């Protein structure tokens, strides 16, 4: 009664050692606030500085230590990339997109980059302007949803290189972000007009919307969560960055509304549905602030953060599937420096030394639960579940 | 109301069009805290970062005017909009200043971030060094730009300006303080960290002074007391230096005392003029304006005039310009030349920029 | 036009698009008469006929 009950209340983060880190990368310098990295499983993609066109590079996860200047990139288009994604039910399939107005998805061998890679498996000419959103059906097989600067949403057949939806007069202002829900039939997007958008993509109607979710001015960003509500972190009138917890079914008033600081730079949120618990770092910030949301108000509790002396200019978190179940991490998390990748390790600390079924409750596997066509037709259907108990040594 | 924003590697300077002095100049330095709290902000910048600087860690985000990690350096720029100007970027022009010979890459972040992260509506670019010959009222002369990151040296003439004849010399303040820093160790003192860094730059730009001549200063700190001079420490202490006030500013003029091959700024002032046309090199010869804070050691103009004479022809006259406040000369060329009225065409709009990039940016400027 | 060379010089508008842009090119006067030369005679007055430069664009 004394303390809120919970699991993760002393979550401590801990930074792999030196030789574990991967360094002499020279990271991306555009002002577009994205992630910056893309890692799944099997690879880590990092987007890079080029002085032609733009490049991501993409290294396997055991090669660490330094890494050559003149190691092969993926460098096929001809503008700087804006954003990078791992297909989740391929490990071998990125997309990405950048200011060529174009996306193209690359398919890298097994064993890494031996020549550097210019030419994509399908490329993707359906925007006018820069993309700088590109995310992946979580569960519609060969599904890609790509926004670009034009103020246009596209939905693409990667397998068949076709454009299944176009939603153009549905954003006035430009798109910040954009997620899908849960079951892949709904996605949020944060637009520059301070208004958080539910759209149906297959019908192609808002279904919900909030208006000045968030009084700055700065850029705010907006995810779905897993039992389908929507989290928005944003800027007050007094520039303080802000998070707040939405009803779909009841927007008015937010569920929770809590002020971390008055620092610039946006939030990025990462939300891990096993444990229900969202990760907010911030572009230029040294510290990584993470949340449990619960049904008990205030329905968002700060749990703890972790601290370091150096602001981080990207961020990519390894999915459940590429975890040490055994060491009892719950995430993984690889902070970008200006020329070093840093991962940091989120560690739940148990006495116990055995598989903790709590902590790991079945994730989201690998294999698509429907196909495009037949999420086309409407079909909807959950991510398929597999067990982390396997991992476990 | 445009904004006037000259940012150095070491100080920034802000204000606004039309008045005659910056109204912001702040250090531009990030401190972080370097111990753990125990009484229940992750970064400070500016005069909050020199005021809490006994607990923080020092750094500065431009060094050797390169910026090593534009993270920090939007902070600098967010600090002075919102917590010094306490204006709104994107309500007001803002006229911005490059280091001669700046790459393209550098002025493509500085414009890309002028108009997407505060979307600016109207923003311009201006060379520091035209931006000096403008508050001295010349439209021609050779200024040498000696500031906290770098010493540059741009001839003009009659309103052209001469690239190949250019001159960079990796010498500033900073090297300076550094330089300070290590031959006070002689004396008895020690100065390590990045907080001690700013107390040495303080003695150096309070008791520092150049000597006419060198040699002779050292005979005479060597056999009186008069050259002495006290600096009270934050923490009471007081220290007294002698010859080490003459000896860190005679660096500029003799860069092997910090191992540098390269030669002074009274040389490099020299090859610069000797590098362009020979119809040109009288009027630079009576036009050598200096400009930057590194210039306000007393007597340096005196031992600059002396040096470029003993190299220059004697037939040749030579005048050294060292205006008062030069300390802020490119700042306040700005503001005139943005008071201009036949300036408002050299404007950029963030809607011209949206749909034709920074292309638009590298032409209009120089 | 030099004294010994004829020197072709483009305009052009910078724009980061690659694609054809209405608003630089609205309809263009084309190489159709609208009227004739009795016709001017009566007093017939009419606009240039118009066309499109779109289907220039490869
Ligand atoms: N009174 C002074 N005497 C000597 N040096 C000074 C004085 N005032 C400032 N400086 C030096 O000038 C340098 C910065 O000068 P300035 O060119 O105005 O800014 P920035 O170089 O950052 O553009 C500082 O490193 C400082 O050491
Ligand atoms: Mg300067």
């Amino acid at each position: 009664k004394v303390v809120r009950q919970s699991k993760f209340r002393h979550v401590f983060g801990q930074p792999v050692k030196n030789d574990q880190c991967y360094e002499d990368i020279r990271v991306s310098r555009v002002t577009w606030d994205s992630t910056f990295c893309a890692v799944n499983p099997k690879f880590l993609a990092v987007i890079v500085e080029a002085s032609g066109g733009g490049a991501f590079l993409v290294l396997p996860l055991s090669k660490t230590g330094r890494i050559d200047k003149a190691y092969p990139t993926v460098c096929g288009h001809t503008g700087p990339v804006l954003d990078i994604d791992w297909c989740p039910h391929n490990d071998e399939v990125i997309a990405s997109g950048s200011e060529d107005c174009t996306v193209m998805v690359w398919q890298i061998p097994e064993n890494g980059l031996t020549s550097p890679l210019t030419e994509p498996v399908v490329v993707l000419e359906g925007h006018t302007k820069r993309v700088g959103i590109i995310a992946w059906h979580p569960t519609a097989r060969n599904v890609l949803l790509s926004a670009g600067c034009d103020n246009v949403v596209l939905i693409w057949n990667v397998g068949t290189a076709e454009e299944l939806y176009r939603l153009d007069s549905l954003h006035p202002d430009l798109i910040y972000n954009v997620s899908w829900n849960h079951n892949g039939s709904l996605f949020c997007s944060a637009c520059k007009d301070k208004s958080v958008r539910i759209i149906d993509p297959r019908r192609g109607t808002l279904v919900a919307e909030r208006e000045k979710a968030h009084e700055g001015a700065r850029p705010m960003r907006a995810i779905f969560l897993a039992d389908g509500k929507v989290f928005t972190t944003g800027f007050s009138r007094m520039s303080e960055r802000q998070l707040a917890l939405w009803d779909p079914e009841n927007l008015e008033e937010p569920m929770a509304l809590q002020e971390l600081d008055s620092s610039n730079g946006a939030l990025l949120p990462f939300y891990d549905p096993d444990t229900s618990v969202v990760y907010v770092c911030g572009k230029g910030d040294s510290s990584i602030r993470y949340f449990e949301i619960t049904e008990e108000p205030p329905y968002i509790h700060f749990l703890n953060t972790f601290t370091s002396k150096e602001p981080q200019r990207g961020m990519g978190s390894m999915p459940k599937r590429g975890l040490e179940v055994s060491k009892c991490e719950i995430a993984r998390f690889y902070k970008l420096h200006e020329r070093k990748c840093e991962p940091i390790v989120m560690t739940v600390p148990r006495k116990s030394d055995l598989f903790q079924d709590d902590l790991y409750p079945d994730t989201a596997g690998p294999e698509a639960a429907l196909e495009a066509e037949e999420w086309v037709s409407g079909r909807d259907a959950d991510p398929i579940l597999i067990s982390l108990r396997e991992a476990y040594v | 109301a445009a904004l006037v924003v000259d940012n150095g590697s070491g100080m920034c300077k802000a204000g606004f069009a039309g008045d005659d002095a910056p109204r912001a100049v702040f250090p531009s330095i990030v401190g972080r805290p370097r111990h753990q709290g125990v009484m229940v902000k992750d970064s400070y910048v500016g005069d909050e970062a020199q005021s809490k600087r006994g607990i923080l860690t020092l750094k500065y985000p431009i060094e050797h005017g390169i910026v090593t990690n534009w993270d920090d350096m939007e902070k600098i720029w967010h600090h002075t909009f919102y917590n010094e100007l306490r204006v709104a970027p994107e309500e007001h022009p803002v006229l911005l200043t490059e280091a001669p010979l700046n790459p393209k890459a550098n002025r493509e972040k500085m414009t890309q971030i002028m108009f997407e992260t505060f979307n600016t509506p109207a923003m311009y670019v201006a060379i520091q060094a035209v931006l000096s010959l403008y508050a001295s009222g010349r439209t021609t002369g050779i200024v040498m730009d000696s500031g906290d990151g770098v010493t540059h040296t741009v001839p003009i003439y009659e309103g052209y300006a001469l690239p190949h004849a250019i001159l960079r010399l990796d010498l500033a303040g900073r090297d300076l303080t550094d330089y300070l820093m290590k031959i006070l160790t002689e004396r008895g003192y020690s100065f390590t960290t990045t907080a001690e860094r700013e107390i040495v730059r303080d003695i150096k730009e309070k008791l520092c002074y150049v000597a006419l001549d060198f040699e002779q200063e050292m005979a005479t700190a060597a056999s009186s007391s008069s050259l002495e001079k006290s600096y009270e420490l934050p923490d009471g202490q007081v220290i007294t230096i002698g010859n080490e006030r003459f000896r860190c500013p005679e660096a500029l003029f003799q860069p092997s005392f910090l191992g540098m091959e390269s030669a002074g700024i009274h040389e490099t002032t020299f090859n610069s003029i000797m590098k362009c046309d020979v119809d040109i090199r009288k009027d630079l010869y009576a036009n050598t304006v200096l400009s930057g804070g590194t210039t306000m050691y007393p007597g340096i103009a005196d031992r600059m005039q002396k040096e470029i004479t003993a190299l220059a022809p004697s037939t040749m006259k030579i005048k050294i310009i060292a205006p008062p406040e030069r300390k802020y000369s490119v700042w306040i060329g700005g503001s005139i030349l943005a008071s201009l009225s036949t300036f408002q065409q050299m404007w950029i709009s963030k809607q011209e920029y949206d749909e034709s990039g920074p292309s638009i940016v590298h032409r209009k400027c120089f």
